[PDB]
């Protein structure tokens, strides 16, 4: 059935033609087929017979039992305006509500339904072939949205959304999900005058056109919808098969990852970071890329947790939004969302460093900043947040942090681990304590060089380095007076590299250099740093520079 | 009732911007609004074969709701439109004692906009959780935030105000955007009484409206040394420093007598008098940081740029300059606290950029010391004014913080 329904207008390129793609020739079957499939689409209406003076024409085929016709519009959609973007996301299972009834129509020849354009019809030209050319094929054109062209999808959402107007205006109650050429409508009537009023919207939409499928031949529950499982209570992800390989390519951990991603939005506790590591090597899908003993211990995790199965429930407007956090370790985090206390609605995980260097607390509030961000998407409102981090740890974190930082309305919630800062340099120069004036250098050229110290105390020393840069060495010098000094030291340098690094506080680091002088700035108990302009003489600076380029 | 032509740039297409997720409650707000708009003729509902887009918020301006679009992505597509094919900004308005800023918005919803340019300014009104396809429309008026709306009614404007500055000869109208900004030397009340008589000259033509400013006082902060009755091996440290860093700014500072001072390896917390050469030299380093900087002029074509540094306590440095170390204009702002760092930051960049339009008539681009999605969430909770400025995000911990202190 085709619509009565308005066209939307359709505009090539502006300056481009229509296609003239010449026609390959076909099997005598398959042009047969084409011929019965034509003359059962001229018959409603779905194509016309053209004249000979249409100059456009785009290739047709044919494949199978029922035979399909298959056209190809690659170089039509490259010459037809843009449409408003269909949507892409789709709906988050944790964000429906429940409802009591809920139905699934699926559109027939959604696309066939719709009339297209009187004036863009021409450009649709496609020939039937005529058996060794004897004679000339027969044109055909699209009176209706064709498959595969650009604008089906954009136009015929639009058409959808026109015809449901009207019904829906006289029944505020149902609720109409559209999505591709599916309707999911739900309701809280009685079973059976939901029955009904789906009896209602099938008739509306049959007098548009739009056929629907026969109710007790209607999809039933649970929905396997875009590798989901929606039972009318509970939801969870589609069974996850992760390989068992001997060897490794950049494509088949790419497939990995993408699966354990999916399935950390129901099962708790998924890590990806030690795998993602590996793809660092950007290169061929094919080359091979052998395990790290992290990403073996990663994947096996993952393995366990997969054992077990998962559900989330539903999202009712009336119950608070809740969000909790834990800590999983080596920078990975872990969080789910509820508004019972064990019902999730969904979960997910956060990883990333995004730099370098970072502590506890910056990677907490961003993992917060990805949870509100979600749950506005999802929900359109932010949740409370349960955190495992006091009051005192984070205030003291975010007013000392140069950098400008939200704080959402959370409660401290005592589950170790905590958030805590492992250590936190001095304010103010440290009385009676050993100053170290530090420097490092290296050779731009040989890549040798040396770290060294001169103190008060009048202690001294150099220490010979290989294969280094200007910039390790100076946190070299760093590291040397932590392992030389007592539980009290204030350190000078003149790099503003590396007082950049420490004064930023981590507590975890790409840079094994860095992870040890952090596990000395955590057995200290004292430490302040310092800088002054290189070479200005500004003594204890000038004296460990003489010392280190000698 | 006629329409003006409007083009964009040479091989320019329209905007395609994403319209970023909104909470429930943002969205209802929306769409009261729209539906609204759309009686009143101003909107209309667009098809599948408009493929523009702009983004747009719900603010507060009161306990009202307003719809704010993010017009910079088509404004820079029509730019030679408003800035060259149409309008000019007063080099004294930053002198008068007094500015009050006036909306006048609303007064471009009473000329049609182009039938042929409509298409370029839809706007999507999301759904939640991709329920539904957003609600799409254009204008069929002049939009608030379009650069080609005060461009196209600056002749009406023209024949409005041209009554009132024959009677006031020595105040100062400069129009930004959506609003007007009013500078007069007059005492306060009578500053205030003379935009009064605009207003009601406003309105009774036919144009509603619904903030003073004071640059007289402004200027760009000297830097200051601390004054100690003791110094230690670290203040003088950090003094040698900071001096050591304003040495790319102004010339004659000297270090030789304080860093002597220093002379071996000594411990940091020991107290170092200041030696009579040492203290004459602070003396007259001190007198250097009064004067300004010399050769440091602004340049139309050139963008102009602002830092901010987060100073702890709820103040926040800034600096607008177009070459590094070549600062037009330094300033730091303060909040007497209920409050938090983003509505701080989201406040002092208001400020900055009227400034920065009131001076230059321009807005800068700002460099914010934020986290960029933390921004993208939190900043129309604060926002109040019309326009939007260009920002980017530093992430790079400034450790001059101490020095802009
Ligand atoms: C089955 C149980 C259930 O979902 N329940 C109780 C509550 C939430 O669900 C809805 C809620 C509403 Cl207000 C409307 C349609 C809904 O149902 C779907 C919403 C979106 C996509 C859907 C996709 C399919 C398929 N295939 C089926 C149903 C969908
Ligand atoms: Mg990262
Ligand atoms: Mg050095
Ligand atoms: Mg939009």
């Amino acid at each position: 059935p085709i619509s009565p329904i308005e066209t939307v207008p359709v505009k090539l390129k502006p300056g481009m033609d229509g296609p003239k793609v010449k026609q390959w020739p076909l099997t005598e079957e398959k042009i047969k087929a084409l011929v019965e499939i034509c003359t059962e689409m001229e018959k409603e209406g779905k194509i016309s017979k053209i004249g000979p003076e249409n100059p456009y024409n785009t290739p047709v085929f044919a494949i199978k039992t029922k035979w399909r016709k298959l056209v190809d519009f690659r170089e039509l959609n490259k010459r037809t305006q843009d449409f408003w973007e269909v949507q892409l996301g789709i709906p988050h299972p944790a964000g429906l509500k429940k409802k009591k009834s809920v139905t699934v129509l699926d559109v027939g020849d959604a696309y066939f339904s719709v009339p297209l354009d009187e004036d863009f019809r021409k450009y649709t030209a496609f020939t039937i072939p005529s058996i060794n050319n004897e004679t000339p094929g027969i044109r055909y054109q699209y009176n209706v949205l064709p498959q595969g062209w650009k604008g089906s999808p954009a136009i015929f959402q639009s058409s959808m959304t026109k015809i449901l107007e009207p019904f829906a205006a006289q029944n505020p109650d149902i609720v109409i999900y559209q999505y591709m050429d599916d309707l999911y409508v739900g309701s809280d009537l009685e079973i059976g005058q939901h029955r009904t009023k789906i009896e209602e919207l099938r008739q509306h939409l049959l007098r548009w056109g739009l056929t629907t499928p026969d109710k007790k031949h209607q999809k039933e529950p649970p929905f396997l919808w875009m590798g989901y499982e929606l039972h009318p209570d509970k939801w969870t992800v589609q069974p996850i098969v992760l390989p068992e390989k001997d060897s490794w390519t950049v494509n088949d951990i790419q497939k990995l990852v993408g699966k354990l991603n999916w399935a950390s939005q129901i099962y708790p506790g998924i890590k990806v970071r030690q795998l993602s590591k590996l793809l660092r090597g950007t290169k061929a899908l094919t080359e091979v890329i052998p395990l790290t003993e992290e990403a073996e211990l990663e994947l096996a995790e993952n393995r366990e947790i997969l054992k077990e199965p998962v559900h989330g429930v539903y999202y009712d407007p009336s119950k608070d939004l809740i969000a909790e956090i834990q800590k999983q370790g080596q920078g990975q985090w872990t969080y789910q969302i509820y508004q019972e206390p064990f019902k999730n609605l969904k979960t997910g995980k956060y990883a990333r460093m995004r730099g370098a260097h970072t502590n506890d607390v910056k990677q907490l509030t961003e993992a917060v900043q990805k949870i509100t961000t979600e749950s506005i998407v999802i929900w359109g409102k932010t949740p409370k947040f349960k955190l495992p981090i006091q009051k005192e740890t984070w205030e003291t974190w975010w007013t000392e942090y140069w950098q400008a930082t939200w704080i959402p309305e959370w409660e401290f919630v005592n589950t170790p681990p905590l958030v805590k800062l492992w250590y936190q340099l001095e304010k103010e120069p440290i009385v009676g304590a050993e100053t170290f004036y530090v420097d490092g250098a290296a050779n731009r050229e040989t890549k040798l060089g040396k770290a060294g110290y001169v103190t008060n105390k009048g202690r001294q020393k150099v220490v010979p380095l290989t294969n280094t840069t200007n910039q390790k060495t100076e946190l070299q010098a760093i590291y040397l007076a932590l392992q030389d000094s007592g539980l009290e030291v204030n350190i000078v340098t003149d790099s503003q590299y590396a007082l950049g690094i420490i004064q930023a506080q981590p507590d975890k680091s790409e840079s094994e250099l860095v992870n040890q002088i952090i596990e000395q700035l955590i057995k200290k108990e004292k430490v302040y740093l310092a800088w002054v302009p290189a070479h200005k003489g500004i003594g204890g600076n000038e004296q460990v520079d003489k010392l280190v380029s000698a | 009732i006629e329409t003006v032509p409007v083009k964009l740039k040479p091989g320019m297409d329209g905007p395609k911007v994403k319209q970023w997720p909104l909470t429930e409650e943002k969205i209802k707000a929306l769409v009261e609004i729209c539906t609204e708009m759309e009686k009143e003729g101003k909107i209309s509902k667009i098809g599948p074969e408009n493929p523009y887009n702009t983004p747009v918020f719900a603010i507060k301006k009161s306990t009202k709701w307003r719809k704010l679009v993010d017009f910079r992505e088509l404004n820079k597509r029509t730019q030679d439109f408003w800035e060259v094919q149409l309008g000019p900004h007063p080099a004294g308005l930053k002198k008068k004692k007094s500015v009050t800023v006036l909306d006048v918005g609303d007064a471009y919803f009473s000329v049609p906009l182009d039938e042929d340019f409509r298409k370029y300014t839809a706007f999507t009104i999301p759904s939640i959780n991709n329920e539904t396809p957003g609600i799409r429309y254009q204008y069929n008026v002049l939009p608030q935030g379009w650069k080609g709306s005060p461009a196209i009614f600056q002749s009406s404007m023209t024949k409005i105000l041209e009554p009132f500055k024959k009677q006031n000869p020595d105040i100062v109208i400069y129009q930004y955007m959506d609003d007007l900004y009013v500078g007069s030397d007059l005492e306060i009340g009578q500053h205030r009484t003379k935009i009064e008589e605009l207003r009601q000259h406003l309105l009774r033509w036919g144009l509603t409206t619904p903030y003073e400013l004071h640059p007289d006082k402004w200027t760009v902060q000297p830097i200051v040394l601390p004054e100690k009755d003791s110094w230690t091996v670290n203040d003088i440290q950090k003094l040698v420093g900071k001096l050591n860093w304003a040495s790319q700014i102004y010339p004659g500072i000297k270090v030789r007598q304080l860093s002597k001072l220093l002379r071996g390896t000594k411990a940091l917390t020991e107290v170092i008098p200041l030696t009579e050469e040492a203290e004459l030299e602070l003396a007259e380093n001190r007198e250097i940081l009064k004067e300004p900087v010399h050769g440091v002029y602004y340049d139309p074509s050139k963008d102009l740029i602002a830092e901010i540094q987060k100073q702890g306590q709820g103040q926040w440095t800034y600096q607008i300059y177009q070459e590094p170390f070549k600062n037009l204009k330094t300033g730091k702002y303060a909040r007497m606290r209920h409050t938090n760092d983003v509505k701080q930051l989201t406040e002092a960049v208001q400020k900055i950029t009227t400034e920065s339009i009131v001076i230059w008539g321009k807005t800068p681009k700002f460099k914010l010391p934020i986290q960029k999605e933390t921004w993208e969430t939190w900043w129309t909770e604060y926002w109040q004014a019309t326009w939007i400025p260009e920002w980017e995000f530093v992430n790079t911990p400034p450790l001059v913080k101490l020095w802009y202190q």
